[PDB]
DNA sequence: CAGCGAGAGAGAG
DNA sequence: CTCTCTCTCGCTGACCTCTCGAT
RNA sequence: AUCGAGAGG
């Protein structure tokens, strides 16, 4: 329904497997640093520590995860509040903030909503995908395949020409509009 | 690539190709077209000149 | 093998070991960070008949590695030789006790 | 037979088997330059044209358009039309060779005019292809 | 020939069951792994080996 | 014998009524006529009004469901004809349907203009083939 | 009615299914020696069951006459030469 | 989320059935994974059975 | 494939084919030589240019 | 052409029908198949070049 | 390794150390509250996990079709009905032992002699 | 298209039989097989120019022109 | 898809 | 300190033959 | 021409 174009979002899972100091760190659509995923659940609203692990993690039991998620907590302890997330936010004030604010309602998970005040959604999504990564991980479940049929989508006809019948129908009432703007009179 | 170290050749013929059991293994049948179409440069020699008399 | 050695199924065996880089890694079933209050007396009733076994003896936190035995069959190492590793490894900075 | 290699009966190859009718259509329009400049369906005149195809004519007709019926091959004039030149040798060759290899009866010539108004041809040329030593099966 | 042709599904079965029995001792657990290879690997050329050598 | 079970016989009777109602090429089909049917309307419904303004006000255009013609041609210098498969494919001319969209010009303080002309696949059901018995086919010159 | 349903590859994965209406029927032994030996599908559970399997089989391949019986590389040889092949392409 | 998620997949099974859900839409539920993805979207390829 | 069984590793799901050409192959059977086969004219080709590669 | 074997010299025979025929041995070197291999025939313009391909 | 976080606020507790009695407690840094700590571990590591090996089992489970339904019955509440799963976590080094899991009384029969841990 | 003279093997004329065997396999409901031998196809290269045989002059003959 | 290559970059002399 | 061995993100390339379309 | 597509070994 929105642009055809992709926002392709990416939450990695730093260093070595035998290392210290891994963290899980996403890329926002338009900054340049992944940021930790503690910053983007502060900015998403979800401060409190233990609430961000149990968007990440859905079962108390398992402390493997969580002991994995604890790294990710000591760099979201030295931002505890919404506004300096945001703030930690691209490159270039409140300015900063808002433009963070904008990304959040459309750059990350467009597919679920765009609209404002769905930052739970998105947030339990980021933190499923989170799950998913630290399951992969934790070798618990083998990465996914991009050769299984389910995921490929065979693009038919119809769409094809849908795709080129919008561009096309977007240019010319971009040229009706050049035209009505060129004459006040006619 | 394309051109200096490979060219199109002038005498070139090509054909879908069978094989006959009664041909002799060193010769290569060619067809009565083929053999028409291509041509070979042979000097006049006191040797070839009624047999070239001839084909021409 | 070396010359004149064949049929030396255990020659090969120690080679094997020699040659194969062994680490604490592959025979560690599990490390874990425990914290004991008194070097005499650990919480743990195992690490308490450990230390009773030396009757011979700093940071109260204590790292427990369980290790396991088939890996330690395989390798030729003994568990004393291991902790020995461990030791000469850690220079005297940290103090290793080894379980028969 | 040999390397997969295969006999067939000519007798049974006389009797009509594995006959296929080949049908080849050739199109030609008539190009409109604009401005009241058109290129024109007749047949050339060798005066009138300028680097014509070495084929023969005599099987087109008037209107640089065969007919069916007649036996075309090698260079022969399937369509004929001539392209003016912006004054001997005004015209220039448009018309369009049979292919080489062929040899046919043309089974149809179709005229009619596209949707700009150009007037098009279409020659459908009728040959009848008999196995032949080499022939894939 | 109808005996031969019994004799070689009585080899597929004898090898089948063979196969069956090896999955059966991995699923006991009590196997012997080769050095540097893993159970799985192990349980993998067997059942590879035995089906081959049936079809030769 | 209702309630006894099928075999593999039988199965062969359910490809085959899958087949009469389907027939092979029903894919291509069915998305062309989804995107006939739905997806035009939905184009233009996005991005619908196209307003500039300026106090000093504002002009609307808004757009009302498209209209797909039957496919059809008018010959330059010609009346508006029906086009059909096989005089399109001898006259080297496009299959073609004409796109209408009824559209509502307002002032903030007209007919059917056609959009344009779009190919229509063959055995859609904008195409006249589909409604067409197999006489009529013949007589349409393309194949039944 | 609900006799039948249409199963994405997604979906595919929760279901389990049956080649032949006849093995879903309870089996409680002599048998020709030439029909080619099938194992007994040993599963309990059926979801669904397969309309035909040679429904598998592509346009060009349900042309080929004993694909089961033939290496299928050959197989493949024939579905892109049988479009090759010369026949009556239309009545018109 | 959900929860006796065998009863309304047997609801919407049956729904699917009558036709009020799309035949063509396809829902998959894995029990061990704890998930229901339902897709109403184009381009996936599905065969009868 | 969606017939077998879950964590099947018996010969059949794993794509041994018991059954000879002239007995004629299950669809399941087919299908498995049917990804052999399709794994080797893959092969074919895309060695042949690695290799004519290696031969310049 | 992946051999000096692909690229022979032989002695032309003219043969009435239009497939290129050679002897069913040669066919080895030349790595030929009946079915729709095609073939293809240079032919020498000079008499130093003729010697080079007989002699060679 | 259980983890715990101030009851208030939920921002996870650091551990600390009080020299005097030699004792354990964990405070969070939100807010001054500190509790003691029940076990004296402050983090465990496997290299090798068995964990996993049972995943996500529920008594829907037993009604997947695709999971295979076993000969074999577990002795504890001598169910005949069990389906047997080969083990979840996916490994370099994978121990080829069937899981079984009871229909009814949801009983897990691990198929190895060896080892009989949960 | 339309009914093969001769059977390409032999040569022997199919023509003649055709349209007879038509109507006996549709007067009698007579298997195939036994019309083919009522015309004396007696050899399956002779049965086989009938019976494969498609007469698709008859769709050809539908269009009008 | 190495890669071998200039260009950093702590780093263990 | 430093010049160096370590770690980079680049570019760079990868048998003929025959139709047929479009521009 | 250019670009593409298909096909044969
Ligand atoms: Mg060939
Ligand atoms: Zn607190
Ligand atoms: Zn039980
Ligand atoms: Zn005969």
């Amino acid at each position: 329904k929105g642009s055809r174009f992709i926002s392709t979002l990416q939450v990695k899972l730093y260093g070595r497997e035998g290392s210290s100091a891994r963290t899980i760190k996403a890329t926002l659509p338009y900054i340049k640093q992944d940021i930790p995923i503690v910053i983007i659940f502060r900015a998403l609203g979800i401060i409190p520590d233990g609430e961000i692990l149990e968007h990440i993690c859905y079962d108390v039991n398992d402390w493997q995860m969580l002991e994995m998620l604890k790294p990710c907590v000591e760099d979201g302890f030295v931002i505890q509040d919404r506004e300096t997330a945001l703030d930690f936010i691209g490159r270039r004030k409140e300015k900063r903030i808002q433009y963070a604010k904008d990304i959040l309602q459309k750059e990350f998970l467009p597919h679920i909503t765009q609209l404002e005040g769905f930052e739970s959604r998105k947030a339990f999504f980021l933190g499923y995908m989170i799950n998913r990564l630290l399951l992969c991980a934790l070798d618990r479940k083998d990465q996914d395949d991009r050769d299984h049929f389910g995921k490929k989508r065979l693009d038919l006809a119809g769409p094809l020409l849908a795709q080129l019948f919008k561009t096309l129908f977007k240019k010319l009432t971009k040229d009706i509009f050049r035209y009505m703007q060129r004459t006040v009179e006619e | 690539r394309g051109n200096l170290m490979g060219k199109r050749v002038d005498f070139s013929a090509r054909t879908v190709i069978s094989g006959d059991p009664n041909l002799e293994l060193d010769q290569v049948g060619v067809p009565k077209s083929i053999a028409k179409t291509l041509t070979y440069p042979e000097v006049v020699t006191p040797y070839n000149i009624d047999r070239l008399t001839q084909l021409v | 093998l070396e010359p004149g050695h064949a049929a030396d199924q255990e020659q090969a065996k120690l080679i094997r070991s020699a040659i194969e880089h062994t680490t604490l890694k592959s025979v560690t079933i599990a490390s874990e960070i425990y914290y004991d209050p008194d070097p005499r007396s650990t919480v743990i009733p195992e690490d308490e008949e450990i230390i009773q076994l030396h009757f011979s003896l700093q940071s109260p936190w204590l790292l427990r590695l369980e290790l396991d035995r088939a890996a330690m069959n395989d390798k030729d190492l003994t568990m004393g030789q291991v902790g020995e590793r461990i030791k000469q490894t850690f220079k005297n900075d940290l103090f290793v006790i080894w379980s028969e | 037979n040999q390397e997969d290699s295969m006999i067939m009966n000519q007798s049974s190859i006389d009797r009509g088997l594995f006959r296929s009718l080949f049908f080849r259509s050739y199109m030609d329009q008539e190009k409109k330059y604009g401005m009241s400049i058109t290129e024109t369906f007749e047949k050339p005149q060798r005066t009138n044209t300028l680097r014509m195809k070495h084929g023969t004519y005599d099987k087109l007709d008037d209107d640089g358009l065969i007919a069916p019926g007649v036996r075309v091959s090698g260079e022969d004039v399937i369509i004929g039309k001539t392209t003016p030149i912006s004054a001997y040798h005004s015209k220039r060759d448009a018309s369009t060779p049979l292919r080489s290899t062929e040899n046919g009866i043309v089974d149809q010539v179709l005229v009619t005019t596209n949707q700009d108004g150009l007037k098009f041809v279409k020659v459908r040329v009728r040959t009848t292809k008999i196995p032949q030593i080499g022939d894939k099966f | 020939d109808g005996p031969t042709m019994r004799e070689i599904t009585e080899t597929i079965a004898e090898a089948k069951k063979k196969v069956l029995d090896v999955t059966k001792e991995a699923q006991a657990n009590l196997l012997t792994a080769k050095h540097g290879m893993t159970l799985r690997e192990s349980f993998e050329d067997n059942v590879v080996r035995f089906l081959n050598e049936a079809r030769d | 014998d209702e309630s006894a079970p099928i075999t593999a016989e039988d199965s062969w009777a359910v490809i085959s009524a899958f087949f009469r109602e389907k027939g092979l090429v029903s894919q291509q089909l069915d998305s062309f006529n989804q995107f006939v049917d739905y997806t035009l309307q939905d184009i233009i419904c996005e991005d619908s009004t196209l307003i500039l303004e300026q106090l000093a006000r504002k002009y609307e255009i808004s757009f009302g469901k498209i209209y797909v013609t039957k496919p059809m041609v008018n010959e330059s210098d010609g009346v508006t004809h029906a086009l059909y498969p096989q005089e399109a494919r001898l006259r080297n001319l496009t299959y073609s349907s004409g796109l209408f969209v009824d559209v509502k010009k307002r002032t903030y303080e007209s007919g059917k203009v056609f959009i344009g002309r779009l190919p229509i696949m063959l055995r859609s059901k904008n195409c006249y083939l589909s409604e067409a018995t197999e006489s009529d086919l013949y007589k349409l010159k393309e194949c039944p | 009615e609900g006799l039948v349903e249409y199963i994405d590859a997604e979906e595919e994965e929760s279901i389990l299914i049956a080649m032949q209406p006849e093995d879903l029927e309870p089996a409680e032994l002599d048998v020709d020696p030439a029909k080619r030996i099938r194992v007994s599908h040993h599963a309990t559970t059926f979801t669904h069951c397969e309309i035909h399997p040679s429904m598998i089989l592509g346009v060009a391949a349900s042309i080929i006459p004993f694909p089961d019986h033939n290496q299928s590389p050959r197989n493949t040889y024939q579905s892109a030469m049988g479009k090759q092949a010369m026949g009556v392409f239309l009545t018109n | 989320v959900h929860r006796n998620p065998a009863r309304l997949m047997e609801t919407l099974r049956t729904l699917r059935r009558k036709g009020d859900i799309n035949p063509e839409v396809s829902m998959i539920r894995d029990i061990r994974e704890k998930e229901l993805k339902i897709f109403t979207d184009a381009g996936r390829v599905y065969r009868p059975l | 494939l969606p017939h077998f069984s879950k964590d099947d590793y018996s010969p059949e799901s794993k794509g041994f084919v018991e059954n000879s050409y002239l007995r004629g192959l299950t669809p399941q059977e087919f299908f498995f030589h049917a990804m052999g086969g399709r794994e080797g004219l893959i092969d074919t080709a895309v060695k042949t240019a690695e290799t004519g590669y290696i031969q310049r | 052409s992946l051999h000096k074997m692909s690229m022979m010299a032989h002695r032309v025979k003219v043969i009435p029908y239009s497939t290129f025929r050679l002897n069913l041995s040669v066919t080895s070197p030349y790595n030929a198949d009946f079915d729709g291999d095609e073939m293809n025939l240079h032919v020498p313009q000079s008499e130093e070049t003729r010697a080079e391909l007989s002699q060679l | 390794t259980t983890f715990r976080f101030c009851r208030d606020c939920n921002n996870m507790l650091y551990p600390r150390e009080d020299k005097e009695n030699n004792r354990l407690l964990f405070e969070c840094r939100t807010c001054s509250y500190v509790e003691e700590a029940g076990s004296p571990l402050v983090y465990r590591h496997e290299l090798i996990t068995n964990i996993g090996e049972t995943a996500g089992v529920v008594q829907d489970i037993g009604s997947d079709p695709t999971l295979p339904r076993s000969d074999r019955e577990c002795p504890k509440c001598h169910s005949r009905e069990n389906v047997f799963f080969q083990s979840q976590q996916r490994r370099k080094d994978t121990s080829m032992v069937l899981f079984f899991v009871c229909l009814s009384c949801s009983h897990i029969f691990t198929s190895d002699q060896k080892n009989k841990r949960t | 298209m339309i009914v093969p003279v001769r059977c390409f093997s032999c040569g022997k004329v199919v023509g003649d039989k055709w349209e007879s065997y038509l109507n006996l396999l549709q007067e009698d409901e007579l298997d195939e097989g036994t019309a083919l031998s009522r015309l004396g196809l007696k050899r399956y290269c002779c049965r086989r120019m009938i019976l494969t045989h498609v007469d698709l002059i008859e769709k050809f003959l539908r269009y009008n022109p």
